[PDB]
């Protein structure tokens, strides 16, 4: 339930 | 940004018995995941008001984002901590 | 008591967010209640493997291992690696 919260969150910590 | 360590310490130590002891690196690895999970839920709020076109994230957004997510157990005791703040 | 998180700092984080412009009054409030309730559960099940261990420390790879252990802790897979 958490996994494309997770990713999307990955992306935005990269910036 | 992180909240204070004194705060997250106090709040760790409360939770461990007595006698126990609580690493440095243990307290700021804590304070690394508070600010995640502020942003994880926030993330979530944010997409879904943006996709609704509305332009407050208001308190039903966040606890809607941590029931979805999987802290629907959080939602009754925010909700008590809100109702007796403002009273 | 939880009203000493500074909710300034805690609507600095959300503010963090690419999709942020408003922010109510009552979510700062909220989330400083959330964070209490969240540090004390990951740090109960860190503890878990502290004294697993034979240990009375907390230590950094505890927690490490609670937040494998815990579907809800997912998202913490970066954080604590």
């Amino acid at each position: 339930k958490q996994l494309h919260r997770i990713l999307k969150r990955r992306q935005a910590r990269a910036k | 940004i992180y909240l204070p360590i004194a705060n997250v310490a106090r709040i760790m130590k409360n939770a461990i018995p007595q006698t126990g002891k609580i690493a440095k690196d243990a307290k700021e690895c804590v304070q690394e995941c508070v600010s995640e999970f502020i942003s994880f839920i926030t993330s979530e709020a944010s997409e879904r008001c943006h996709q609704e076109k509305r332009k407050t994230i208001n308190g039903e957004d966040i606890l809607f984002a941590m029931s979805t997510l999987g802290f629907d157990s959080y939602v009754e005791p925010l909700k008590l901590y809100l109702q007796k703040f403002r009273e | 008591r939880v009203q000493e998180l500074p909710l300034a700092r805690i609507k600095k984080i959300m503010k963090l967010d690419e999709d942020v412009k408003m922010i109510s009054a009552e979510a700062p409030v909220l989330f400083a209640k959330a964070a209490q309730i969240f540090i004390t559960e990951l740090t109960l099940r860190a503890w878990i493997h502290t004294e697993d261990n034979k240990r009375r420390t907390l230590q950094r790879n505890d927690i490490a291992m609670a937040i494998t252990k815990f579907d809800q802790f997912d998202f913490l897979i970066d954080i604590v690696p």
